[PDB]
């Protein structure tokens, strides 16, 4: 489609160590997309991890990374970002990012994003 | 409106 999301910023880190991750969409009326990101590990279920609103006023996170990933959106030159801190093993997974078209609202649930990009793998190695 | 949850 002419919407693209194009996830950057992955890499290999030590346990403990931190990442910036970045999403650039293009394609699409920006700030009119919640925006979140999404984790699959290999033998398991893509999985939620953060959420924020079009207008940027409200953010999610999974239990699993609450106080530890920061999400951020720029609207002016249509990225998002996923600040990683403290990472763990159980971090490791490609990471996704994903837009649900409308304002004023936000979930969880992947059924409802219309677009998704195609995800960076994230590696986090025993210390 | 504030933004909700759904
Ligand atoms: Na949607």
């Amino acid at each position: 489609t002419e919407v693209q999301l194009v996830e950057s910023g992955g890499g290999l880190v030590q346990a403990g160590d931190s990442l910036r991750l970045s999403c650039a969409a293009s394609g699409l009326t920006f700030s009119r997309y919640a925006m979140g990101w999404f984790r699959q590990a290999p033998g398991n279920e893509r999985e939620f991890v953060a959420v924020i609103t079009a207008s940027g006023r409200t953010t999610l996170y999974a239990d699993s990374v609450k106080g530890r990933f920061t999400i951020s959106r720029d609207n002016a030159k249509n990225t998002v970002a996923l600040q990683m801190q403290s990472l763990k093993p159980e971090d490791t997974a490609v990471y996704y990012c994903a837009a649900d078209y409308g304002t004023s609202r936000y979930t969880r649930r992947q059924s409802e994003y219309e677009y998704w990009g195609q995800g960076t793998q994230v590696t986090v190695s025993s210390a | 409106q504030a933004s909700q949850e759904y």
